[PDB]
């Protein structure tokens, strides 16, 4: 059970710019 | 009771 | 981002009996 | 039932 | 090698 | 079993500029 | 490339 | 960044028998 959860993620999420 | 998900601001799932 | 994951779970995954 | 999350604030699983 | 999700054995996402 | 979590996180989060 | 979670057995956030 | 984890959880993980 999620109660109250602000900003959940789960792996990696990042940002390329090259 | 029942296992469930309430007031969850925001998701990523993987990425 | 996810590689050679096993058995990914995020929360809470519980039984009941009574 | 038992084992859960309660008010969580911000949650980062990996990176 | 990628923004992506590869060999994952089961996902459980809340309960 | 989470209870009051303030910034919960596991692994590494940084950033890059070079 | 930059972050990410690779070789990873059992994965439990919470419970 | 994970790598080579064995076995990773955050939090708590318990049985009940009563």
């Amino acid at each position: 059970t999620i109660y109250n959860s602000t900003g959940i993620q789960i792996g990696a999420y990042n940002y390329m710019e090259i | 009771p029942l296992v469930n998900i309430y007031n969850c601001s925001g998701v990523q799932v993987g990425d």
